[PDB]
């Protein structure tokens, strides 16, 4: 029994993967901003 | 960009499929012409038979 809507399901899976990647890249940038904060504040301290 | 790539690959594959379909149609029309020649010959010689 073939899938009823193959292409739609594939598109939804790809969208889910891309959403996870976007959420993960956001936290990448977030941690890097934290790293910049850390050295900047430790030099002043 | 991912969504554009999806459409790009799908459209390339669909174009190849459409080329295969037009090949099918060409083959069928050639067969029909080969039949029609003999059918017209049958008509012509039936006119003589009349």
């Amino acid at each position: 029994e073939s899938t009823s809507d193959p292409l739609a399901a594939l598109d939804d899976a790809i969208s889910q993967i891309d959403k996870f990647r976007s959420s993960l890249g956001a936290v990448q940038n977030r941690l890097d901003s934290a790293v910049t904060n850390l050295n900047n504040t430790t030099t002043n301290l | 960009a991912n969504r554009f790539t999806s459409n790009i690959k799908g459209l390339t594959q669909a174009a190849r499929n459409a080329n295969d379909g037009i090949s099918v149609a060409q083959t069928t029309e050639g067969a029909l012409s080969e039949i029609n020649n003999n059918l017209q010959r049958i008509r012509e010689l039936t006119v003589q038979a009349s």
